């Protein structure tokens, strides 16, 4: 969170928080509000938000899919939407925590290894996170939009 | 004179609690006066009915069902025609206090319990009892109670007013008799069916042996011994719930002592005693490096005094005054609240805490060592090369017997 | 002993009617009044100890045969139990304002009280003056018309408190008289 | 690390009083020496090697330590006692030089011991090396200086025993 | 950032000492070990304890532990004085 | 300047740390990065850090590019424990030499 | 009786001692809940016939082997002398309730009771069941407010308590 | 000269080295939990117990735990009438299930000594997920039933072992029933007869 790595920046220093560390712990607070909305938001729309993510990805990218791809037959497909519900309920622990910290050391870090390790490819897996983005976007207000798109792309970004 | 007079003296006209009873152990906890008023309602005469149950019964289950020859001697004090003494004197010569404290009890142990339910306080010496007994193995137990509550002491200490309670009464004419006090009237819980042991020696819980203990302390001075004054102990239910440093309630015994905790722990409370000794003589003047200066300090900064406020100028600007007691002599808060912190910071207060919590850790654990032979042990040490031998071939101490077969 | 609502249960218990709306507006004005009960014993028992030394040696500067030599407040022993009975009775008037009733007062205290100052040699009707000195000093701190001492309260009315503690005050004087 | 006069300062300055007679009759007692430590680390720089080499010839030179299976078998085990022994022979002169055995608990007693029984080296054999090796320092140095150069040897010996 | 990026086998950055530990980790050890030099006969470098305990951190407690036996080291006791286990968030 | 680590100086002072962990603490401090790595290039940091944390100069091509991929992927906290967890740091100085 | 002002200064009495700061305290607590209790007390008070008809044949109900010949309630004037008894209880509690203790209840209605139905053979089960139905007879918005409720049926299983 | 004495070197100090043996930072020379135990030859059945039930996996790590392993003797206090009821179906050899968590109740996450506890009272819920009040009074701990016995064992990972009189059940631990006989209703006709058809609830018919 912005409470905690604030918290641990100015540890490492040997010196306490300045007012710009202490001015945005209070703007992050006065902000809970608005975040407990946002993240209330995916937190029931997860049946359309996966289902119409696997939507989109498997539309673009049939290969992962069809017969030979990582996510083929009934299984595979499964937990192929299984690792979407994951990256969204990790985009949920971000907006809360005002940070991708929570977003960081949970399916980021090492993520290539896995991902490597298991056969699938991780461009597809980034394909289906951005697939995410548009439904989640599309179910939010403009000010918002900036906020829970803001997240996904982050995890695009490390994703590749 | 802190103390004026004692409790057995009585309270002369200007005071309505005792002298000794107002700094002692009196004023903490439920040993207290209960005494009747002169019209009472007669929910104020089951109050001290109940508490005449408590004290002289010794908290006994009286199984109010029966009540049996109680209710004769219930409705003649309720009525106002019996005193307090009266009643307390009519239930000392009742079956239901026969049956309990006379039918089964050593004459050691009856007069034990005569003077913790009559009287207050424990037997203090020994021909304090053998009035007690041969005053009964001549007149009978119906003129014992009568030659027993009718002398000096009852009717100064309570009076014909106010019911018996444990007397708490700060001067003890032997110290023993503080002793013996508290392991007669043993806590809260414990009553005289459970001290006596005589629930378990009856037969199905009746008739059985009022056996006592401290029979041994009647006859020989010998005091105590401090597990029976301090754990099952009214002390604990009178408790001032302090912070004291030395903590004088004792641990539970602990399973599994060993001899090498014991054997570094007498060592270190030697270490701490032998360093007591040394430092004891050096305080309170070569401790303090400033009370050297005092002297001087103390006539240098006796220069330009200030009467109103305002001075000290300086040059032109205001630099006041602060004109107290404390600030003339330049001190601030932390200048009397430093004697409030003295238990860390102290050099001597720092050995006698440690002192006193080492030797109370001792006397737990070397009296834990009064079990020997198939006694499971562990070790809960790393079992390190530190061993003390079994040298006890020859003499060592050897303690002065000059006279080995005198004649 | 009884209080201002067990009065009125006794009351009604010889008449066996239960305690309806006819006898709850008495007692719901004794609820009313109780901020003002509390603010009264409060300000008894603050200045209690002076209201007593005020009263006892007022005593003996208005009848100085009491320190004469054989008198009955001559002794040290004599005057500091002089001080301890003024105390006792206005510890004992201040149960009865607190409870709103007499019943606490006349039967711990005032019972068997004339007939043990006769036993003990007491003068009574000095002892009549000690207590009609408190009364007026329970009206003043009451009433916050003390001279020399203003306790801090919130303004109102106080002449039925001030009243009902100086109709138990010559309950006192009407026992030992 | 606190020699004589160190050590002396220390207790004299640990109960804020200056220095008193006591004091300054201990310091006085090791400036009189003063003369003959200097001498005795003279002589002891200037044969280093040839102590060193006297001792282990003396003690474990020629006992099993040395044979396979031992100790000291092979060339970089043997290399690292001189190199070790070096450093006995080179603090104790320290030690000498400061009078106050600090310096050897400071920076060779702690962790020595537990060091040599990771390694597995004999504390036994090590011992009798120093043993030795005081024996041919009292040699060079003479009876006094080498009951001064002696005192801290079996200081190293018997902490690392 | 952290030490596991993507970077494996046939990877640009040589192939190297790769932790598990998170963006600014705050987790350490405390460890205890003796690392004989094995290196001092041909050097003739001054001597140096080698049985040290330390403070290590999870950021590079494995390329420690993993060098300590490179040089023919030996653990004693390792512990982990600092930070929780089975934590999903708070490492940092 | 005045400049105060006395966290560091603890744990080092008491033994807590190795000099190596209060010379590799010191290499991912603010007061270095501002010092030595904010004005200059991740190449000029690399032989800056060689000067600092092993007392020479690189060596050869490949000495640098095994460092500077470390530094280009890591940065300082990821080059300084490349450096203080190699093998030419420990035979020269191991957790007590400066 | 034992109430709030009674039971705290007979302790400021037994100890010698003026009434303190903690003696004001507790009759705080008396003008604060009286809100409540004497809601409960003319509550009671004003329907007291129905409330004891209806537990009076509520006692019979479960117990009906109580109007055989030989038993305690076999005829009408021994049924009219049980109706009266429960109103007496039901008299006492809105004496205590108004009083704010048990005091009414601890003096004439609990003290010597345990040996006055053992002596008529009088079944106390009964009592406590005829006690039990009008707490539960009680609907908490209904019958009075909710915190009168809880201060009238804290009081019936006192009598409850202290009878069984 | 002062008594307490200090440790360091150099000018200002008082003749003892540094941290009193010139280590400053000691490494420790505990065990483990559970081996801890295994050496003081009390807690057998305990050490046993966990071996089994895969709880001493959990016991294994790090964090500092404040154990309260029970001396066989309060194993062997486990043939009460009244405890006997609740905790002999574990004996069971399916029944391992339950065995986790009321031993999983024993784990206090966090170091908790005895003197630490200084008339204090404290709760706090096990790793078995349920809360337990720790209660230190009158130099007399108390974990839920436990009346502690041993007052600390210092463990490895900073972790404290505190020996006990008796085994502490979770509080919404219900037991296990003993293992019984599937029934099935004999006939179908018995139980049309036992349903209230609509015509019986509306009063219609008896
Ligand atoms: C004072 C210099 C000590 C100290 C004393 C305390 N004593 C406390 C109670 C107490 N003291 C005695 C001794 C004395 N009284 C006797 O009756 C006789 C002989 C007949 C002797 C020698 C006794 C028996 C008792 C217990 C009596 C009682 O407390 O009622 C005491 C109070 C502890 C408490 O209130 O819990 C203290 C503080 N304390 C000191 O630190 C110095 C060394
Ligand atoms: C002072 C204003 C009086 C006075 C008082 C004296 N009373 C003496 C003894 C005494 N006083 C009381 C009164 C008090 N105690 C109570 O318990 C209660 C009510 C609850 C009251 C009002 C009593 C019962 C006693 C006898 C018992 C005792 O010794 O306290 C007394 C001592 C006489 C003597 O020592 O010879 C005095 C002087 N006497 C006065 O002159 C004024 C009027
Ligand atoms: C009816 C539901 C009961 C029942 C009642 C009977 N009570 C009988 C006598 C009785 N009850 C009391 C207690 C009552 N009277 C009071 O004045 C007060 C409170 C102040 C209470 C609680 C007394 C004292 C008596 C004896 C005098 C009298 O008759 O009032 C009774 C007569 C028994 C007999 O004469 O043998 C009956 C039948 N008995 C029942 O069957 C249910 C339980
Ligand atoms: C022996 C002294 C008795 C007796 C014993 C038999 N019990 C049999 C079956 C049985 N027993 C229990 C209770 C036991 N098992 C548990 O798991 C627990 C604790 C939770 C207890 C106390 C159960 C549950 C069962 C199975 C029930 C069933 O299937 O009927 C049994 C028959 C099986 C066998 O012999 O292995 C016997 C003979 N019966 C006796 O006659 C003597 C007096
Ligand atoms: C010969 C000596 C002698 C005396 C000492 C006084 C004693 C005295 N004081 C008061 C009257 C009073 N006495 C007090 C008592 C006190 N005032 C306080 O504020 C303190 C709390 C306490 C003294 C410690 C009070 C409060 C009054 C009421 C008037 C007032 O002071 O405001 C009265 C009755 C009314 C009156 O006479 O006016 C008397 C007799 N009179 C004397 O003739
Ligand atoms: C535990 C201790 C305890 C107390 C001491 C009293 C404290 C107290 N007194 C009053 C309140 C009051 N007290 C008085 C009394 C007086 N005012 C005067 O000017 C007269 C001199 C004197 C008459 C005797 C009056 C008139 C009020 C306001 C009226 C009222 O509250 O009913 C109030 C109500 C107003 C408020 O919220 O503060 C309270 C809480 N109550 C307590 O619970
Ligand atoms: C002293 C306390 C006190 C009470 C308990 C009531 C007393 C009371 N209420 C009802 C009577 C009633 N009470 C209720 C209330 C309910 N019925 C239920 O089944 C629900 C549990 C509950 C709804 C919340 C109803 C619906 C009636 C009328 C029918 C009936 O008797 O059940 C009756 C029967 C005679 C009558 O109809 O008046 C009595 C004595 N008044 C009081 O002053
Ligand atoms: C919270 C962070 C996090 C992630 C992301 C995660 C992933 C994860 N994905 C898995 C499998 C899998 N994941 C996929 C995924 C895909 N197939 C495709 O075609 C797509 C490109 C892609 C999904 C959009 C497939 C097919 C498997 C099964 C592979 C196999 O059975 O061999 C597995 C192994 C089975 C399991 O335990 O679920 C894990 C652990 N774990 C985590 O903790
Ligand atoms: C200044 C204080 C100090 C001391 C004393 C010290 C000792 C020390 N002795 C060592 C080894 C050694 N020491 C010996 C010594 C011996 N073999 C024998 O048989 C004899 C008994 C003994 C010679 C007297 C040997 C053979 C080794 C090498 C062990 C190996 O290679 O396993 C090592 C391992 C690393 C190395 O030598 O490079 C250290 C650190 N370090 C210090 O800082
Ligand atoms: C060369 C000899 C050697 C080994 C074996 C070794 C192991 C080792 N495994 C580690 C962690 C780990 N090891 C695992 C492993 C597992 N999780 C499971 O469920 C499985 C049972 C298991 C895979 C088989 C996990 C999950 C961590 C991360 C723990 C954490 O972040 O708390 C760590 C912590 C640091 C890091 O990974 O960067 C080390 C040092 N080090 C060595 O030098
Ligand atoms: C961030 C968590 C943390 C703490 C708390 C910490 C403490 C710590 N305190 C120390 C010393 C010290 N601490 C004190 C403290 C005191 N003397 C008193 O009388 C008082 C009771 C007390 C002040 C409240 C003193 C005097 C020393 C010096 C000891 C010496 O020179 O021997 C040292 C030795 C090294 C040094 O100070 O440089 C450390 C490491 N380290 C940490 O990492």
């Amino acid at each position: 969170s912005i409470v905690t790595k604030s918290i641990v920046n100015a540890d490492a220093e040997a010196r306490y928080l300045s007012p710009g560390e202490l001015d945005r712990i209070k703007s992050f607070v006065l902000s809970g509000q608005r975040r407990l909305r946002i993240a209330q938001t995916l937190t029931e729309n997860r049946e359309r938000i996966v289902k119409q993510g696997g939507q989109q990805l498997f539309q673009r990218r049939p290969d992962v899919v069809s017969p030979g791809g990582n996510a083929y037959g009934e299984e595979m497909t499964a937990t192929c939407l299984r690792d979407l519900d994951y990256y969204l309920r990790l985009v949920t622990y971000g907006i809360i925590a005002g940070d991708v910290t929570p977003i960081e050391e949970i399916g980021l870090v090492g993520v290539k290894e896995m991902y490597s390790a298991l056969g699938t490819p991780i461009s597809g897996v980034a394909e289906g996170i951005r697939c995410m983005k548009d439904v989640a976007c599309s179910l939010l207000s403009g000010e918002d939009a900036a906020e829970v798109g803001f997240y996904f792309d982050y995890t695009l970004a490390a994703m590749q | 004179k802190v103390v004026d007079r004692l409790d057995s003296q009585p309270s002369a006209a200007f005071e309505q609690t005792k002298q000794v009873y107002t700094f002692s152990r009196y004023i903490l906890g439920p040993h207290r006066a209960v005494v009747a008023p002169v019209a009472m309602d007669p929910s104020e005469k089951e109050v001290v009915l109940r508490a005449v149950y408590r004290q002289v019964f010794g908290n006994a289950y009286i199984m109010e069902e029966e009540r049996a020859e109680l209710r004769v001697m219930e409705s003649q004090f309720l009525l106002g025609e019996l005193s307090v003494k009266e009643l307390v004197r009519a239930l000392a010569k009742s079956s239901t206090y026969k049956v309990r404290f006379f039918e089964g009890a050593v004459q050691y142990r009856f007069i034990e319990l005569c003077f913790k339910h009559l009287l207050g306080r424990a037997p203090d010496n020994h021909e304090e009892i053998a009035v007690h007994m041969r005053k009964y193995q001549q007149e009978g137990y119906d003129a014992e109670i009568d030659s027993y509550l009718d002398a000096g002491e009852y009717d100064n200490v309570f009076g014909d007013d106010t019911v018996p309670f444990l007397r708490f009464r700060g001067v003890y004419t032997p110290c023993d008799s503080f002793n013996r006090q508290c392991a007669l009237q043993g806590g809260w819980a414990n009553s005289d069916k459970a001290m006596g042991g005589a629930a378990l020696s009856g037969y199905n819980g009746s008739d059985g042996r009022q056996m006592s203990t401290m029979i041994g302390n009647y006859i020989s001075g010998k005091p105590i011994p401090y597990e029976k004054v301090a754990a099952d102990t009214p002390l604990k239910s009178t408790a001032p719930n302090w912070y004291a440093r030395p903590n004088p309630a004792l641990a539970p015994q602990p399973a599994y002592v060993s001899a090498k905790e014991i054997a570094e722990l007498r060592s270190r409370v030697s270490k701490l005693e032998a360093a007591w000794s040394v430092a004891v003589k050096q305080s309170a003047a070569a401790k303090d490096t400033v009370e050297t200066w005092r002297a001087a300090a103390k006539e240098m900064a006796a220069m330009r005094g200030i009467s109103p406020m305002g001075e000290a100028y300086f040059g032109g600007i205001a630099q006041k005054v602060d004109n107290g007691a404390l600030a003339q002599l330049g001190n601030k808060a932390s200048s009397y609240k430093k004697y409030l912190y003295a238990i860390e910071t102290d050099e001597v207060s720092r050995l006698e805490v440690d002192l006193e919590e080492a030797k109370g850790q001792l006397r737990v654990l070397e009296a834990a060592m009064a079990k020997s032979t198939p006694m499971t042990r562990t070790a809960e040490f790393k079992t390190l090369t530190k061993n003390v031998a079994a040298v006890t071939a020859a003499e060592k101490a050897d303690p002065l017997s000059k006279r080995p077969r005198i004649s | 002993m009884l209080d201002a609502f067990s009065r009125v249960v006794v009351n009604s218990d010889a008449k066996a009617a239960y305690v309806g709306g006819s006898d709850l507006q008495a007692l719901k004005s004794f609820i009313a009044d109780g901020n003002k009960r509390l603010d009264a014993v409060n300000s008894i028992v603050s200045n209690a100890s002076c209201m007593v030394s005020d009263a006892v040696s007022g005593m003996i500067c208005e009848n100085p045969g009491l320190i004469s030599p054989g008198g009955n407040c001559y002794t040290n022993r004599r005057m500091a139990a002089c001080l301890r009975d003024g105390e006792i009775i206005l510890r004992y008037v201040s149960y009865a304002l607190l409870a709103g009733d007499a019943s606490v007062l006349e039967d711990r205290c005032l019972n068997g009280l004339k007939e043990t100052y006769i036993a003990l040699g007491v003068p009574t009707n000095s002892s009549i003056r000690a207590v009609s000195i408190m009364k007026a000093q329970a009206v003043a701190f009451i009433t916050n018309t003390a001279t020399e001492r203003k306790m801090s309260f919130a303004a109102g009315d106080c002449t039925s408190l001030a009243s009902e503690v100086a109709s138990y005050f010559d309950r006192v004087g009407a026992a030992i008289s | 690390m606190q020699d004589a006069i160190t050590s002396v300062i220390n207790a004299a300055d640990v109960q804020g009083k200056y220095l008193d007679a006591n004091s300054v009759e201990k310091l006085r007692g090791y400036f009189q020496t003063g003369e003959l430590r200097v001498r005795a680390a003279a002589t002891i720089a200037a044969n280093a090697a040839t102590i060193i080499k006297e001792a282990v010839a003396k003690s474990l030179l020629y006992s099993d330590i040395t044979r396979p299976g031992g100790n000291m078998y092979t060339t970089r085990r043997y290399a690292a006692c001189i190199r070790d022994l070096d450093y006995y022979l080179r603090y104790a002169t320290y030690g000498m030089l400061a009078g106050d055995p600090s310096i050897l608990d400071e920076r060779v007693l702690n962790g020595l011991k537990e060091t040599y029984n990771s390694l597995g080296v004999p504390i036994g054999a090590t011992i009798q090396a120093i043993q030795a090796m005081k024996e041919v320092t009292g040699s060079l140095v003479g009876s006094d200086a080498g009951k001064e150069m002696g005192l801290y040897f079996d200081y190293i010996c018997s902490g690392l025993s | 950032a952290y030490d596991m990026d993507g970077t494996g086998a046939g990877s640009l950055e040589p192939r190297g000492i790769k932790s598990s530990a998170v963006e600014k980790d705050s987790r350490c050890f405390k460890v205890t070990f003796v690392l004989p030099s094995q290196s001092r006969l041909y050097t003739f470098r001054e001597l140096q304890n080698v049985y040290t305990t330390k403070m290590v951190p999870f950021s590079s407690w494995y390329a420690e532990q993993q060098r300590i036996q490179k040089m023919g080291g030996k653990i004693l006791k390792v512990e982990l004085v600092a930070g929780g286990q089975m934590r999903s968030v708070g490492n940092q | 300047y005045g400049f105060s680590f006395s966290v560091l100086e603890s744990q080092v002072k008491n033994g807590q740390i190795s000099i190596k962990e209060f010379v590799r603490s010191l290499g991912k401090s603010s007061v270095y990065q501002k010092q030595f790595y904010q004005p200059y290039v991740n190449s000029r940091v690399v032989e800056l850090a060689f000067r600092h944390f092993l007392g020479r100069n690189l060596s050869s091509l490949a000495e640098f590019q095994k460092f500077f991929a470390i530094l280009s992927k890591k940065g300082l906290t990821g080059l300084v424990d490349s450096l203080i967890n190699s093998r030419e740091y420990s035979d020269y100085f191991n957790e007590e030499t400066v | 009786m034992k109430s709030v002002i009674t039971t705290v200064v007979s302790a400021a009495d037994a100890a010698g001692r003026f009434p303190s700061n903690s003696d004001l305290e507790s009759i705080q607590g008396n003008i604060q809940r009286s809100a409540a209790r004497l809601e409960a007390a003319e509550k009671l008070a004003g329907n007291h016939e129905a409330v004891v008809k209806e537990a009076g044949d509520a006692c019979f109900a479960k117990y009906a082997y109580l109007k055989n010949p030989g038993e305690a309630g076999e005829n009408q004037e021994k049924i009219n002398k049980c109706y009266r008894d429960v109103d007496h209880y039901m008299r006492l509690v809105n004496y205590c309730l108004v009083v704010g203790g048990t005091g009414p209840l601890d003096e004439w209605g609990i003290a010597g009771a345990r040996e006055v139905y053992r002596t008529l053979n009088l079944p106390t089960s009964a009592y406590v069941a005829s006690i039990a139905y009008t707490r539960d007879r009680l609907c908490v918005p209904r019958d009075m407010s909710a915190q009168a409720g809880v201060e009238f049926s804290a009081y019936l299983d006192y009598l409850i308590n202290a009878l069984s | 000269r002062t008594a307490y004495p200090y440790t360091g070197s150099g000018y200002g100090s008082a003749g003892v080295p540094y941290g009193q043996d010139t280590y400053g930072y000691k490494a420790t020379t505990a065990k483990s939990i559970t081996e801890t135990a295994a050496q003081a030859g009390v807690f057998n059945t305990f050490v046993k117990l966990l071996n089994e039930s895969g709880v001493e996996k959990l016991v294994e790590q790090a964090g500092p735990y404040t154990v309260f392993a029970p001396t066989d003797d309060a194993f062997a206090a486990l043939l009460e009438p009244h405890s006997f009821n609740k905790l002999a179906t574990l004996l069971r050899p399916e029944n391992n299930d339950a065995l986790r968590k009321v031993l999983m109740h024993h784990v206090i996450p966090g170091a908790f000594t005895s003197a630490s506890l200084m008339d204090r009272a404290v709760t706090v819920k096990s790793l078995a997920g349920e809360p337990i009040s720790i209660m230190g009074l009158n130099k007399l701990v108390t974990a839920g039933t436990a009346k502690v016995v041993r007052a600390d064992v210092p463990c490895a990972n900073g972790c404290i072992i505190h020996a006990v009189s008796s085994v502490i059940i979770p509080p919404n631990y219900v037991p296990v029933p003993q293992p019984t006989k599937p029934v099935f209703p004999r006939s179908v006709i018995a139980e049309i007869a036992k349903l209230p058809t609509p015509r019986q609830a509306l009063g219609l018919d008896p």
